[PDB]
């Protein structure tokens, strides 16, 4: 079950597929995880010019972490009397005038904000950029991040990928799981919707929506929110792996603990509320605010859940009536008005006084006909009791009015009006950021039915599926976050050990040289063909093969492809090359990027010699 | 244009004035250059396979 | 006008040349030989098979010993072979995989090849530490590389299908003297006997024949209707004969000036890729896109035999110096030793 490194070689297919779409640059490299982590083992371990920059940016990067002002007046001091720093303002790449001027400026007067020296990570990547890079991707450790990246772009999940244990959730469409990953060991929540009752109750659109919405939050790491790492489907069912949260949600701990006082309210509020700010940066309404669709994990912290009803207003603010209708905020019940991100903070100051009274604040006495709770939201304001303490008065007050143009969070700032609430004043938003509030409610050690919603005839057809074809996807960030946090050093060791042993075994073999250098060798790699599993090397004129244990002596000549076509064979995508004599040359990849990559080579070469050959007197065919 | 046809005027002026000899003199020294070295001809006369490298020398 | 002028004066001194020619044209070739035996039916087997290029062969050079032969191939490689024993001394992978021309050095010292890179690469034989390394890229030609031949282990002629041909100096790796004239891609050259004068044959349709110390053209030879593909020198140095795209060869008198004969036949339909003599001159044996190498009586024109052995194309040939065997190199990727 474990990750298998291809071999290095992959390096010849996957650096032209990375090249092709402009990933091999120090932008697109250095902001990935596995990239950072192999470019700073280059740099600190390989290559003395820029080992000591890249030791520089660690402490800033480790000095932007430090919670509190005393910790960074301390830390910056450290820093800038520091060995690193004499070895970098004392050497032939130096920090300017203005940099030292900047951060000295400051560092004198004691500000020591998180990003005191932002002027000197832009000037150690500006020097990191160019030669520095080129020396990386030349070496062995960007052949390395072509061996993981070739895993990542090669992911076909499938349920036995994963360790599926009790149930934690369920709703209309499915059930949520307690699983294990097994590559990695990675604990995870697994949402299974089942295909059959997405038709029967036709939610395709919802449960395609709820994809989409989860990519558009799933980075960034928001404590906050459920996010995706992967989407993935079977013949019937629907997969989501998210962020494990066995603790029940607020539906079903508000009914069992009853109410919470506003002290409580605040701890949940808080949470909430940068849980928007995070779908709303990235131009997300949630729409559905509600308890049952806040998550508790096995602390009693919280993230918000069920992304299917939120929607993206970067383009095309939405006018839909969405929602649940004890929290639908004005501007939405009206079909025509355009809203955003105002509908939630509307929701929030609803789903907020339910917590406190058991109820919605447009809900009068159960009142179970949903045009009652409609025409409450728009006609009346709603009268805060007397219970109710001044600041939670000003906050609901807040975010309860009709009027978009004069609603908390809705005047230009956004939570930052919410957060500055004096219901909030006690709050320090970088504790609650952190998790360091203690939560009101630990969920009990293995409850049953904590996260339940209040609730053979059907045939899925081919053009059903088709509906969920584009549905499976991998976040990277999350597949390299999980990895790293993992198996990423100790597969790194083992892959370096079994590399080792093939070079010095094939010293004593005899066979040191490659076959693919000093020619005009463009491209090689392992494929199968029709089945042997040959190691095959492409030239300009010709494509040649070998097995193990001898040089090339199979090929096939440009001159004598007529075709190179994608086919099936058996659920697998294979190459067809069709040959002059009427004959057949079938070709299978062991990864996705290799088939693209193949195909795009294959293409090219066969045309352009096919070009070439036929301006050749000695070369081409004649009457 | 001008410079490439002045060009090409001189190389024929080189082309024509050389010395020529009749077709029959020499036709008649290929022919004597063939009778003379017939028999150093493994192709024409074929040799014992004892001085044949490709086979028995 | 002054194009009007150089133009027909030009066309004039063609019909000079041609009637001087004519002045000569005495007796033919055939009328002179009528007296001497028919060769009879040339007849060879084939004695070696050699088995190693994974794709088409385009040339093959003959060593001076009659024994090592290097030839060229699609599949990037040059491989040199001991013709006696069928063994290869060295399999040597290029640079370029558009090989397309080969030689041998008469030292026996180096190699060289080159093909669409227009690069003529030398290859040392005998490294002072052990191994074949390239020695010089000679780059100048701005069109391939057709064809090449070594004068000594410093000096090798190239033709090129940027429509000249070129002395170079190896050490220097410069061009000593470029011959210019051709309107059409050169495709092949020969080396008189005694390396004063050459001969090239173009897709211009033409021959000419060079001097290398002085660097001009010295006699241009038409009469073909399509690609000389192929040319070589009679063993005396006094003629030589092309090979076409028309499916004729043709002998050429140098001293004469003019055509002697023509080598054809009606069943005969197909391009001559190459052409050799045998040791004495009265063989003219050409290689044919029909598969087949064709063996002439030179001085009769008539057909002594045929070499029937590969499955494609047969695009080299050589015949060795001590004259005991022709090699076939061929599209099917075998050459064959016939004897
Ligand atoms: F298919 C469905 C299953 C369960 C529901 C639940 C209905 C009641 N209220 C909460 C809904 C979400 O439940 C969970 C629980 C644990 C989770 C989770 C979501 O994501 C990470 O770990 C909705 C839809
Ligand atoms: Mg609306």
């Amino acid at each position: 079950k474990k990750i298998l490194l291809p071999e290095p070689s992959i390096r010849s297919v996957m650096q032209k597929y990375l090249e092709d779409r402009g990933e091999v640059t120090f932008e697109k490299i250095f902001s990935q995880k596995l990239g950072y982590l192999l470019f700073r083992d280059f740099c600190l371990n390989h290559l003395e010019e820029a080992r000591p920059l890249v030791e520089f940016y660690e402490e800033i990067k480790k000095y932007e972490k430090l919670e509190t002002e005393e910790e960074r007046v301390a830390r910056s001091r450290e820093i800038f009397d520091s060995y690193i720093m004499k070895e970098l303002l004392a050497c032939s790449h130096p920090f300017s005038k203005s940099a030292t001027e900047h951060v000295q400026g400051h560092l004198g007067k004691k500000q020591v904000p998180p990003d005191l020296f932002q002027p000197y990570i832009e000037e150690i990547c500006q020097n990191l950029r160019g030669d520095v890079f080129q020396k990386f991707i030349e070496s062995d450790k960007f052949t390395r991040f072509c061996q993981w990246k070739n895993v990542e772009l090669n992911i076909h999940l499938t349920m036995n990928d994963f360790s599926v244990h009790r149930i934690i959730g369920r709703g209309g469409f499915g059930e949520v799981y307690g699983c294990r990953k097994a590559d990695t060991g990675k604990m995870y929540a697994m949402k299974c919707l089942d295909k059959k009752r997405i038709k029967m109750k036709q939610g395709e659109t919802l449960a395609l929506n709820e994809r989409i919405m989860l990519s558009l939050v799933s980075t960034g790491d928001c404590p906050f929110i459920v996010c995706m790492s992967y989407a993935f489907h079977t013949p019937d069912k629907l997969s989501f792996i998210l962020d494990l949260m066995n603790g029940g949600d607020l539906h079903y701990h508000l009914s069992q603990h009853g109410v919470f006082s506003e002290a409580d309210m605040r701890f949940y509020a808080a949470e909430i509320i940068l849980g928007l700010e995070h779908m709303h940066n990235r131009f997300v309404v949630y729409r559905d605010l509600k308890p049952a669709n806040i998550l508790l994990d096995e602390h009693g912290h919280v993230r918000i859940s069920d992304l299917g009803l939120a929607c993206d207003f970067s383009k095309k603010k939405p006018h839909a009536s969405v929602g649940t209708h004890g929290y639908m905020a004005p501007e939405v019940l009206q079909k025509g008005v355009a809203y955003d991100s105002s509908a939630d903070w509307f929701s929030l100051g609803c789903m907020l006084f339910k917590l406190l009274r058991g109820h919605s604040p447009f809900r009068q006495h159960k009142t179970k006909d949903k045009h009652e709770i409609d025409r409450m939201t728009l006609t009346m304001a709603v009268e805060l009791p007397d219970s109710f303490s001044p600041e939670l008065r000003s906050l609901l007050e807040g975010l309860l009015q009709r009027d978009v143009n004069r609603r908390l969070g809705c005047l230009g700032r956004g939570a930052q009006e919410v957060k500055e609430s004096p219901f909030f004043r006690s709050l320090d938003w970088q504790m609650v950021f952190l998790q360091k509030y203690p939560p009101p409610l630990i969920p009990p050690r293995g409850e049953v039915n904590a996260a339940d919603a209040f609730d053979k005839g059907i045939k899925l057809l081919d053009s059903d599926q088709e509906l969920y074809r584009n549905f499976p996807l991998t976040i990277s960030e999350r597949w390299q976050q999980e990895v790293a946090e993992t198996v990423f050093d100790t597969i790194n060791a083992e892959t370096d050990r079994l590399e080792a042993r093939k070079k010095a075994k094939n010293k004593q073999l005899g066979h040191e040289e490659d076959y693919a250098l000093g020619k005009d060798c463009i491209m090689h790699g392992y494929m199968s063909k029709m089945w042997q599993r040959r190691y095959f090397y492409l030239f300009p004129n010709r494509l040649e093969w070998r097995g193990e244990g001898e040089a090339p002596q199979s090929l096939l000549t440009m001159e004598e492809i007529q075709s190179v076509e994608e086919t099936q064979i058996k659920e697998r995508k294979c190459l067809l090359l069709k040959i002059r004599g009427g004959k057949q040359f079938i070709l299978q990849c062991d990864s996705d990027p290799e088939l693209v990559q193949w195909k795009k080579e294959l293409r090219d070469a066969y045309r352009e010699a096919q070009q070439l050959v036929q301006r050749v007197p000695k070369m081409k065919n004649k009457p | 244009s001008i410079a490439q046809a002045r060009k090409l005027v001189e190389q024929l002026k080189m082309e024509a004035n050389i010395d020529r000899i009749k077709v029959s003199k020499a036709a008649a020294d290929l022919m004597a250059y063939c009778e003379a070295h017939a028999k150093e001809d493994p192709l024409l006369t074929p040799v014992p396979a004892s001085e044949n490298p490709f086979r028995e020398k | 006008s002054e194009l009007d002028q150089l133009r027909q004066e030009a066309e004039q001194l063609k019909n000079q040349i041609r009637d001087a020619r004519k002045a000569c044209a005495d007796a033919t070739l055939s009328q002179i030989t009528n007296n001497i035996d028919p060769v009879g039916r040339i007849q060879m087997r084939t004695r070696r098979t050699l088995r190693g290029h994974l794709a088409k062969i385009y040339a093959m050079h003959w060593g001076t010993d009659s024994r090592l032969l290097v030839s060229a191939s699609q599949d990037g490689k040059l491989i040199i072979w001991d013709s006696y024993t069928t063994n290869k001394v060295h399999a040597i992978p290029l640079r370029s995989s558009w090989v397309m021309t080969c030689a041998y050095a008469p030292s026996g010292n180096y190699v060289a090849c080159g093909g669409l890179d227009n690069i003529c690469s030398i290859y040392n034989l005998k490294t002072r530490e052990g191994n074949v390394r390239v020695s010089r890229e000679l780059a100048g030609h701005t069109g391939y590389l057709s064809c090449c031949r070594f004068l000594d282990d410093n000096q090798i002629v190239t033709s090129s299908g940027d429509t000249t041909c070129a002395l170079w100096d190896i050490e220097t790796g410069q061009q000593t003297t470029t011959f210019t004239g051709h309107t059409g891609d050169v495709m092949s050259l020969s080396l008189a006997p005694d390396t004063r004068l050459f001969v090239s044959g173009a897709c211009d349709a033409s021959a000419k024949l060079w001097d290398v110390r002085e660097g001009m053209c010295r006699q241009t030879f038409t009469g073909h209707e399509s690609d000389i593909n192929a040319i070589c020198f009679f063993p005396n140095g006094n003629a030589f004969a092309t090979g076409s795209d028309d499916a004729t060869c043709r002998l050429f008198d140098l001293r004469a000036d003019q055509e002697l004969m023509t080598y054809s036949h009606d069943n005969i339909i197909c391009g001559i890729t190459s052409v050799s003599f045998s040791k004495s001159g009265r063989l003219l044996l050409a290689g044919y896109d029909d598969f087949n190498c064709n063996v002439w009586d030179a001085l009769k024109a008539d057909r002594a035999g045929v070499l029937a052995g590969h499955d494609n194309r047969v695009s080299c040939l050589g015949v060795t110096d001590d004259g005991m065997a022709v090699a076939t190199g061929s599209w099917d990727s075998f050459l064959k030793i016939w004897n």
